[PDB]
DNA sequence: TTTCGGGGGGGCCGGGGGG
DNA sequence: CCCCCCGGCCCCCCCGGC
DNA sequence: AAGGGGGGGGGG
DNA sequence: CCCCCCCCCCTTT
């Protein structure tokens, strides 16, 4: 890097650096951290979505087993690098097949995105995980099951990293604002939890545009406006009144006011389907067909937003299937 | 903290022919072949972690004593097994002279040889016809259709099925006397569940339970075995209301950091694979799941495309 | 140990084996009590390689029970490269053989490379080579014939060689024109060793292929003559004499 | 030195005379006096064929399908006629520069060991013969790199027998061997050619085998006399008696599983009876999947060409033929659209299940039945290809005439041609040989030349045909527009096309 | 047929070393 | 100064689901 | 239970 | 020599 850590972007300035510090994932932790402490370490594969704490976590344990130096202990390689099968049959295998340098243990291999490796690949893998078990162990992470060969997974022990819950991100939020001299609102911490949607990154990215967007950071304090006006999000009083006038009012009248709330900030159609769908789904219908026409209209309606097209013909649309999938209610 | 315990997989795989559950009938013919020796070039054929290669080395070791390090040759796919290497290193150690009892022959085991090439297979063939009195194939692979049909001729063929929950259990409880480990029925029965008949990732979730946790009882089982998700897609096809299968979809697969790309992809394979629902619906179904599919590709990977493709289902089961 | 053979130093087998080892793979040694005979036979099933080495070239020769060695030359010179040419040789194989012992001791530097062959399953058996009244017994020096062949061979695939009254006649007729060499029974004093003899019986005509003979002319630097005997429908036989033993190409000649 | 119980029953059970081979009596004779009358033809330079027809091929070609015999069968016909065999095979590198510079050689040589082992043979006229024998040339990889025309050549140019070898004869590598080799065609034997040799075995094993689940073994194995008896050998191991109580487990164990071919795919997938309930029970959806996969690029053609000739037997109550089969057209434009996104630059192949199900599966259970006619390969390659050569060729005439029109290739083909065309042919239709001059003065205004004629001649259809107009044409006036073509300089529009 | 990427296998070319 | 060994590009061809 | 061609057991 | 089952094998870049 350059200069300190200061310079760093929040997401990589509060990486966690010991087991510690990871929160959200304690039965994991618990476990990994009981088999390394017994000498128990298996074959490791961490399943999970994004921004949950797989990087984070291996490298804390590798760190742990091995302490400082243990970037020169391990063979971390990831999608960035070339893993074909030439690279396991000569790279992986003499590395599992080789004694430390440094220092006397065991070889850790971390196949970091290992669902972006090739199926032939894989296949290598099995008998050299299989062979050198004595002094080498595997750690694989993915996003992605469907990509790992049925063999490689039948080798390896899943571990399955859980969207984080909000106590965690309130409890990592805590701690950033303590680094942080920064002071934010329940409703604003709520409105952040509500956007995550279980990911580390997006709470992090988006407290440190809060954080810029504040013009005395030191005496002023981050609130849900701060929050909707950097991420650019409707307001649940916006969707709310988007809705009731859909559901309530005559065809002008919702026209006007989906323009006029839409116009007032700025706000983008996807967003307020995704909110409006959001509010829908806690609704108790009396007819399945109202529920399977929204449906449908609704994801029919943001896959054509995916690829463009005009967005006036799109509200209009919405405003429609709405109408129409609420007139089956009678 | 630096020094590796051998897993359990490792530590008791069985050495002799005698210690490997199910496939009786083949055990049995194995150790017959092993007692009267003239073993013949065969093709051992099934589905990850069944004892396949642990059968085809117990039986090299008993077959060749202790001339097994100059009368065995391994192969398999993390070495180079190219046309080249077949031509000239397989065929010198089918050619090599050693001298062996009566009823003994060299042993070439190609494992997962399935990965192999064509051309390669190919080559093979001569080579084991000609020097079939010295030499002898055994092949052991996941997909018996990779192999080619001449090579198929020459060997004798052996499907592998899957282990029952019983030999499952047995190696289980004989692991567990050996090791000590304290544990409940529904332990086991749990275990065995979710390792739908792969003795390794049984094994694993044994080893892993009691490393963790110490009683193996269904709960602390399933606090780090997850059931297996194609049942609870299953489960989320077959619901009879369009609001259990959204509540199903909601909180047993998406708030279980699930992706929508693995969620598709297994309610294909289980529409695939539902024999209690007609063809024609299965295929419609089928259709709906691909149109889902192809949008997710795109990069529209949200619960919204989830909801609708199970409420044009439902609409299709109507 | 039955079989020791010291030679005392290695270049002599080396060169033995370099005789021969472009145009066979496989070759069987015969080793008993009065030595060694070879016997190897190419791919194609035309060229028959035989060797014999008796018991004069070997410093210490000690065989118990006769041995039968099959080997691969490739590797037996891939390990012949490893030794140097100064050091004694030392071939040892001992009761119900797998493999042959490669020693090469040097006493100069108290320096012992010792190598492992693993022998080869050849079923081929000996084929009797009884002894055949050939027509013609011509010999000249190996020199000469090398430099005839090798100028012979750029213009045609196929060398027609044809011995009547005081005439041996090399033709190449081919893609590029037809040349011959001629050359008569000659005899010199100051240098015998130039000397070209013919010991006929019938006319002779034979048709060989290039490669067989290029191949065979590779032997020249084990020998300063070679001796060709020849029959009207036989294979023709190219012997390179030795200090103690030969060196025989058997090569059967093209139709017609 | 080998023990007799130590050699597999195929080594120890292995014909010793042609006699002793099972089935394809036809062709073991048929290559016998081929072999037996090859110094004849070579006598005659193979140029008077006799009643057989074997006398004008140098070489023969056998091909059948695995375990029957072709190996052995040509090893006893070269050794039973006393020829010295020198065989090569799929673990012999046989590319273009080892062919000539090995078996090139011996094609004209004779036999060193022939000789050295039957000279004191009398009457072994052909034991310093060579007898070539090339087997497993279909298996021929990428390490034979021009081997397949070398040993064409070698066919074509061959001094002593030569008989090769191989597994599928219909597959295009082996086209260069068409017309240059005797075909000699191995069928799987029947039952009744092999059930002595499987009761011989039996008996001299000590295992009882009863006659009737025979047929059912050789059906297990396809006719495959190698697996066979490698089945017996490993059954009678443990079990001493293979009768009618254990023959099915047996079978379906050891039943082997061949990929269909493309029309044996089309005819299977438009069964009707598959589709039925019970059916579908017995063949399954996944089972349906893996007949589309075993042929995955041709599945779809033979569907798309064969779902039209059909009479279906899975009409829904009302539904008529052209209903079904125009759903079944919805669906097969739908899977085109898949396999359009599979082949793009994202490289989607793990969407070729859904394609096999909207491209091969869904339009035959909507048109399953029995085939009303004759199955038919695809024509959309060969009509692919011709449109590939008519654009190309339409695309040359629009770059030769691009500096006197103002238009594109698709405007100059729908608009321009029909007037070059009044204007290049109707005029030799009426003044006969005094358009020549105008006809020329025309292309030279446009930088056309005579073969861009003749291939604007040819884009016309309907009614507009020209090819008889064409062929009516005096051949007089025809030659003089050549000669005066010919016998004129005209201008280049593009240098070094 | 075929819009990338990977993998395998063969043919040259040429650097370096040896005589 | 010339010949041979053997590393590296360079090119061509063929899969790609469970 | 697709249409057409080729080959070997049995009858003639 | 002729005829008839009985089945197999090929259509196909
Ligand atoms: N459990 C966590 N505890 C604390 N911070 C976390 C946690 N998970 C993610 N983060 C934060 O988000 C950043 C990225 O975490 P990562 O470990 O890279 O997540 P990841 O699951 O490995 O990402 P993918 O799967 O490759 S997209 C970390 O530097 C942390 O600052
Ligand atoms: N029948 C069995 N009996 C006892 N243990 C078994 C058995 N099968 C598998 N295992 C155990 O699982 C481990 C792996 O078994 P393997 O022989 O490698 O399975 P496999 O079928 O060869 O795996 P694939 O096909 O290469 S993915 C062994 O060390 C054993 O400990
Ligand atoms: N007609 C037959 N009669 C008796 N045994 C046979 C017959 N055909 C094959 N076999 C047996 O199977 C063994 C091998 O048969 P081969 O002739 O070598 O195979 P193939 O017919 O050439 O087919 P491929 O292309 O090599 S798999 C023989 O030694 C026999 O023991
Ligand atoms: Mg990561
Ligand atoms: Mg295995
Ligand atoms: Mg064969």
């Amino acid at each position: 890097e350059k200069r300190s850590k200061e310079n760093l972007p929040w997401v990589e300035k509060y990486r966690p650096e010991t087991l510690d510090e990871v929160y959200g994932q304690n039965e994991v932790i618990t476990t990994v951290r009981k088999f390394v402490d017994e000498g128990k370490l298996p074959h490791l594969l961490f399943y999970g979505p994004p921004g949950t704490g797989k990087t984070s976590t291996i490298v804390a344990l590798a760190r742990e087993i091995y302490g400082k130096n243990y970037s020169n202990m391990v063979l971390e390689l990831n999608a960035s690098d070339d893993r074909g099968i030439d690279v396991v049959r000569n790279q992986i295998k003499d590395f599992a097949s080789t004694r430390q340098i440094f220092s006397k243990g065991f070889k850790l291999i971390i196949l970091d995105e290992a669902d972006a490796m090739t199926n032939a690949a894989q296949n290598a893998l099995r008998r050299v995980i299989e062979r050198y078990t004595k002094n080498t162990r595997f750690c694989v992470l993915a996003n992605y099951a469907h990509k790992l060969t049925p063999a490689l997974l039948s080798r390896c022990t899943r571990f399955r990293f859980q969207p984080l819950p909000q106590e965690a991100i309130e409890r990592r939020i805590a701690n950033v604002l303590v680094h942080e001299k920064l002071k934010l609102s329940p409703n604003a911490e709520k409105a952040l939890i509500e956007l995550s949607n279980g990911d580390m990154r997006r709470v992090l990215n988006v407290l440190q545009s809060c954080k810029a967007t504040l013009d005395n950071p030191d005496e002023d304090e981050i609130s849900d406006d701060v929050i909707y006006e950097c991420c650019g999000a409707p307001r649940p009083s916006d969707l709310k009144a988007v809705l009731k006038s859909i559901l309530e009012d005559d065809w002008g009248t919702a026209h006007y006011t989906l323009n006029k709330v839409r116009s007032a900030k700025g706000l983008a159609l996807i967003d307020l389907i995704e909110g409006i769908v959001k509010i829908l789904e806690d609704y108790e219908l009396q007819n399945e067909e109202t529920r399977v026409h929204l449906l449908t209209k609704l994801a029919d309606i943001e896959y054509s937003i995916s690829k463009g097209g005009n967005d006036q013909i799109q509200g209009s649309a919405v405003i429609g299937a709405i109408k129409a999938s609420f007139e089956n209610e009678t | 903290t630096l020094s590796l315990q051998l897993p359990w997989v490792e530590k008791y795989r069985p050495q002799v022919l005698s210690d490997i559950v199910g496939n009786k009938e083949t055990i049995d013919r194995l150790q017959q072949i092993a007692k009267d020796g003239n073993m013949p070039h065969m093709i051992i054929s099934g589905m990850p972690g069944i004892g396949k290669t642990t059968s085809v080395h117990c039986l090299a070791h008993e077959l060749l004593g202790r001339s097994y390090a100059d009368g065995v040759l391994e192969l398999n796919a993390s070495d180079d097994r190219g046309i080249d290497v077949v031509r000239n290193q397989i065929k010198h150690f089918a050619q090599k002279k050693l001298h062996l009892p009566p009823g003994k022959h060299k042993i070439v085991i190609l494992d997962e040889a399935d990965s192999m090439t064509a051309g390669a297979q190919q080559a093979l063939r001569r080579t084991m016809e000609l020097y079939s009195n010295s030499t002898r194939f055994a092949f052991a692979c996941n997909q018996s259709n990779k192999i080619i049909e001449p090579l198929q001729s020459r060997c004798a063929i052996l499907r592998y099925s899957k282990l029952s929950d019983e030999d499952v259990l047995k190696r289980l409880l004989q692991i567990i006397k050996l090791e000590d480990v304290k544990y409940t029925n529904d332990g086991l029965e749990a275990i065995i569940f979710t390792a739908e008949g792969d003795m390794r990732q049984a094994i694993n979730n044994l080893q892993s339970t009691v490393a963790g946790h110490g009683l193996v009882n269904a709960d602390n089982v399933f606090k780090i075995v997850d059931s297996p998700h194609p049942l609870i897609v299953k489960k989320m096809l077959l619901a009879s209301n369009l609001e259990d299968s959204i509540q199903i979809l909601r909180t047993d697969l998406w708030k279980k950091g699930y992706s929508s790309i693995d969620i598709v992809t297994t309610s294909f394979r289980v529409t695939k694979n539902l024999a209690q629902v007609k063809e024609s619906v299965r295929l419609e179904m089928i259709k709906e799941i691909g149109l889902t599919h192809m949008r997710i590709l795109e990069g529209v990977g949200t619960y919204l495309q989830l909801a609708s493709m199970l409420a044009k289902i439902h609409k299709l089961n109507n | 140990s039955m079989l020791e053979a010291k030679f005392e130093e290695a270049s002599l087998f080396k060169r033995i084996i370099d005789g021969f080892k472009d145009c066979v793979q496989l070759v069987n040694f015969q080793c008993k009590e009065d030595g060694i005979i070879a016997q190897a036979v190419d791919d194609s099933r035309v060229l028959l390689v035989s060797l014999e080495i008796g018991v004069e070239a070997f410093q210490e020769y000690r065989c118990d029970h006769p041995v039968t060695l099959g080997m691969d030359l490739t590797s037996l010179s891939k390990i012949l490269r490893c030794g140097n040419n100064t050091d004694t040789l030392t071939l040892i194989a001992d009761n119900t053989p797998d493999s042959i012992i490669l020693l090469f001791e040097d006493t100069k530097k108290d320096r012992i490379a010792e190598y492992s062959l693993k022998l080869m399953d050849i079923d081929a058996d000996f084929l009797k080579i009884e002894e055949l009244q050939y027509d013609s017994t011509l010999s000249l020096p190996s020199s000469e014939f090398s430099k005839i062949v090798r100028d012979l061979s750029q213009l045609s695939d196929s060398i027609n060689i044809m011995i009547t009254k005081e005439t041996i006649k090399f033709v190449a007729d081919g893609d590029i024109g037809s040349g011959s060499v001629i050359i008569k029974p000659f005899v010199d004093m100051e240098h015998p060793e130039t000397s070209i003899k013919l010991e006929m019986d019938q006319p002779v005509d034979l048709t060989f292929g290039a490669k067989y003979l290029l191949d065979i002319i590779k032997g020249s630097s084990l020998s300063d003559r070679v001796g060709i005997r020849l029959s009207s429908e036989a294979p023709a036989l190219f012997q390179f004499d030795l200090k103690s033993g030969f060196l025989q190409f058997f090569l059967a000649p093209k139709f017609n | 030195v080998v023990r007799e119980e130590d050699k597999l029953w195929t080594v120890k059970y292995a014909p010793t005379n042609l006699q002793q081979v099972c089935g394809n009596k036809g062709s073991v004779m048929k290559l016998k006096n081929w072999l037996a009358n090859w110094e004849n033809s070579k006598k005659n330079s193979f140029k008077h064929a006799g009643k057989d027809g074997s006398g004008v091929f140098r070489a023969a070609m056998l091909y059948g399908p695995p375990g029957i015999g072709k190996t052995t069968a040509a090893h006893l016909v070269a050794q039973e006629l006393g020829y010295d065999i020198l065989e090569q095979n799929a673990s012999d590198v046989r590319s273009k520069t080892l062919l000539n510079a090995g078996v090139k050689n011996a094609l004209d040589n004779m036999s060193v060991v022939g000789y050295f082992k039957h000279n004191e043979e009398a009457q072994n006229l052909n034991g310093k013969h060579f007898v070539i024998i090339m087997d497993e040339v279909d298996g021929m990889s990428g390490g034979d790199r021009g081997g397949v025309g070398q040993l064409a050549q070698f066919c074509r140019k061959t001094s002593t027998p030569l008989i090769l070898i191989c597994n599928e004869r219909n597959l295009p590598k082996m086209r260069p061997f068409d017309r240059v080799c005797l075909d000699i065609q191995f069928r799987r034997p029947d039952a009744n050619s092999i059930k002595s040799r499987l009761m011989t075995i039996a008996i001299r094993e000590k295992f009882k085998l009863d006659p009737n689940v025979i047929d059912r073994l050789i059906q297990t194995t396809r006719g495959d006399i190698r697996q066979v008896i490698n089945l017996l050998s490993t059954i009678s191991t443990t079990t001493k008696t293979i009768n009618h109580e254990n023959i099915n487990e047996i079978s379906k164990a050891w039943e082997k599983n061949i990929a269909l071919k493309p029309f044996d795919i089309a005819h299977k997938m438009l069964d009707g009876q598959i589709y039925s309930d019970i059916g579908s029970r017995n063949f399954t959806l996944n089972d349906k999947i893996a007949l589309y996969f075993d042929d995955f690029d041709f599945t779809p053609l033979m569907i798309q060409e064969n779902y039209l000739s059909t009479r279906p037997s899975v009409l829904k109550p009302g539904q008529s033929h052209l209903e079904a089969v125009a759903e079944a057209a919805n669906c097969i434009s739908l899977g085109d659209i898949v396999e359009k996104k599979i082949r793009s630059s994202e490289q989607l192949w793990s969407l070729l299940p859904l394609h096999a199900v909207l491209s091969s599966v869904y339009p035959a259970s909507k048109v399953a039945g029995h085939m009303a006619g004759r199955i038919n390969f695809t024509a959309w390659l060969g009509q692919n290809s011709k449109s590939a050569k008519y654009y190309r060729l339409l695309q040359e005439i629009h770059y030769h005439t691009r500096l006197g029109t103002s238009t594109d290739k698709i405007g100059l083909r729908l608009d321009y041609l029909p007037t070059f065309r009044k204007r290049l042919l109707d005029p030799f239709l009426k003044q006969g040989a005094d358009a020549i001059s105008s006809v020329i003065e025309v292309m030279d205004d446009y930088y056309l030349t005579k073969e861009d004629w003749d291939s604007i001649m040819e884009f016309f259809v309907g009614p507009d045909v020209t090819t008889a107009i064409i062929k009516k044409i005096p051949a007089t006036v025809k030659s003089g527009f050549t000669r005066k073509y010919n016998s004129m300089t005209h201008p280049v529009a593009i240098y070094r096309t």
